[PDB]
């Protein structure tokens, strides 16, 4: 059987600007199976409420997923996903950079 | 629209 | 060109009884409509704002045909199962993927059909759509048993006519939206890595459709990118975004160029920093 690692990108919807309301983006994609736990993070906290795209794949075969929440940047505040999936020995944590 | 019939396989 | 497809995806749960079914459909690079057989509604549903104003008619027809793809990808999953001689304790995935393509006149291009199993290429239908074709040697009974029946036929009806038929109205309906080419904002970056050397990062914030190129240039240019370049990533509000990056020596800088090829730019952009 195939099983493909999820690719992670953390980022926000539009340019940070410190206090403006803005959105927290994790997109998951390139993974097999379809199985997949993802959570956003606020200060290590896991912020609930979180909405995530219709279960699609592309061309060769591997899954993508786009989790989300509203969130608002400030400079002291740290932001990360977690994910967790059968390839993965232990649970990934990516931070969020504004930079990327 | 989808596909309105599918495969056996 | 434009193009409608959809994706199914089909994964058993020995535990709890009945599969999971998903089915998604898109225009080009905008997903319309879905399908879940484990959701508050299973029920097709509108997936973007120009499907609202669609009859119970229309609703009733594509969940119908949600419904019987699943269990007929009930059925398929136990019989793969006895294909792989895998035993009845895991979790497997069924997956079926098909789209039809019109070129610029606006007129039926091309269509295509696959299946697969536990993410690899199962069964295949033939370019011309007369026929299948199995890609995994495990499928050759399903190529039969499938070509035998004269299966081919009804698929390539609906990639020829129903698809593009449909693709038309769909077009109609999202124009406002679908139609409009939305070139990116740019941008590059700069992010010093130490005192000898730095990172240029050239930014494309927002764009649509999704394909889109940028290209790392300095000059004498043997070659030569070798550039950290990320997979175009969604933002969220049907736009796309995406960066490519190099290391440029500090001081030297300037003697980068980024290159921004898109659809909705009337001509390539040029950064520099």
């Amino acid at each position: 059987m195939i099983q493909r690692t999820p690719k992670i990108q953390v980022y926000s919807r539009h340019p940070a600007e410190n206090g403006k309301s803005n959105f927290l983006n994790c997109y998951v994609s390139g993974f097999h199976p379809s199985d997949i736990e993802v959570d956003l993070l606020k200060n290590g906290e896991r912020i609930e409420k979180v909405e995530h795209s219709d279960l699609s794949f592309s061309k060769d075969w591997s899954f993508y997923l786009l989790y989300y929440t509203e969130f608002t940047p400030t400079e002291k505040d740290e932001y990360a996903c977690r994910v967790n999936h059968v390839t993965l020995s232990q649970p990934k944590i990516v931070k969020w950079d504004r930079d990327m | 629209v989808m596909a309105p019939r599918t495969l056996f396989l | 060109s434009h193009s409608l497809k959809y994706f199914h995806t089909s994964v058993s749960r020995p535990g709890r009884g009945e599969p999971r079914f998903i089915s998604v459909g898109y225009v080009d690079d905008t997903q319309f409509v879905r399908f879940d057989n484990d959701a508050a509604s299973p029920r097709m549903v509108p997936r973007a704002p120009w499907m609202e104003q669609e009859g119970s008619e229309y609703w009733d027809r594509e969940t119908r045909s949600a419904r019987d793809t699943a269990q007929i990808f009930r059925v398929n999953l136990r019989t793969l199962r006895g294909y792989y001689n895998q035993s009845e304790a895991g979790s497997h995935t069924l997956q079926w993927m098909h789209g039809c393509e019109l070129g610029p006149d606006r007129r039926f291009l091309r269509g295509y059909e696959q299946f697969a199993y536990d993410g690899k290429d199962y069964l295949t239908l033939n370019e011309d759509l007369r026929s299948w074709t199995a890609v995994d040697t495990a499928a050759q009974i399903s190529e039969q048993k499938s070509n035998d029946a004269s299966e081919a036929e009804h698929q390539r009806a609906y990639l020829e006519d129903t698809c593009v038929e449909w693709l038309h109205k769909y077009l109609e309906k999202g124009k406002e939206t679908l139609l409009h080419l939305e070139p990116p904002k740019t941008h590059v970056t700069h992010h010093p890595i130490s005192d000898h050397e730095a990172t240029l990062r050239c930014w494309a914030l927002g764009f649509y459709p999704a394909e889109i190129t940028l290209t790392w240039q300095q000059d004498g240019e043997g070659h030569t990118q070798d550039t950290e370049l990320v997979e175009t990533r969604p933002a969220g509000d049907g736009t796309f975004q995406k960066w490519a990056a190099v290391v440029v020596p500090s001081g030297e800088e300037q003697r980068y160029t980024c290159h921004v090829q898109h659809e909705g730019l009337p001509e390539p952009v040029t950064l520099r920093w």
